[PDB]
């Protein structure tokens, strides 16, 4: 977590308004989509074992 | 004034929040995928089990032909019954 704390203050501008915001988003949006995703697959998985 | 390097702080510091509270709901999800997987491979199995028939014990007093044996089985009756070819 050092590495990420001197990153976000010594770049405060040149990391987050670019960088950081967009590689969350598009972490955020991947795992929404793999969550959709498996809890799907875990439904219908679920209702071929019962 | 709130200084830019507190805003990245605390935008960072909320951003990984949401990514260790979404981080336990995969691993809770991933947890559920590793048992249902074990238990829908043992549902499987059963299910694929249950069909399936068993086969008299017998012993084999002579051999008549080649596609001819006489077998008598436990239960005390002698027949006279094929074979297998691949045997």
């Amino acid at each position: 977590e050092q590495d990420g704390i001197g990153e976000e203050v010594l770049k405060m501008s040149t990391e987050e308004i670019i960088q950081r915001t967009r590689l969350l988003d598009s972490e955020i949006k991947i795992m929404k989509s793999e969550v959709l995703r498996v809890t799907h697959e875990l439904q219908a998985m679920k209702d071929k074992i019962k | 004034m709130a200084d830019p390097r507190d805003k990245a702080l605390q935008d960072y510091r909320k951003k990984l929040l949401e990514h260790k509270e979404i981080d336990g709901r995969l691993k809770e999800l991933r947890e559920q995928l590793k048992e249902l997987t074990k238990q829908y491979e043992k549902s499987e199995n059963d299910l694929k089990a249950l069909q399936s028939v068993g086969q008299i014990v017998g012993e084999v007093l002579k051999q008549l032909t080649e596609e001819k044996f006489i077998v008598k089985a436990t239960n005390g009756p002698r027949y006279v019954v094929g074979c297998r070819r691949q045997l």
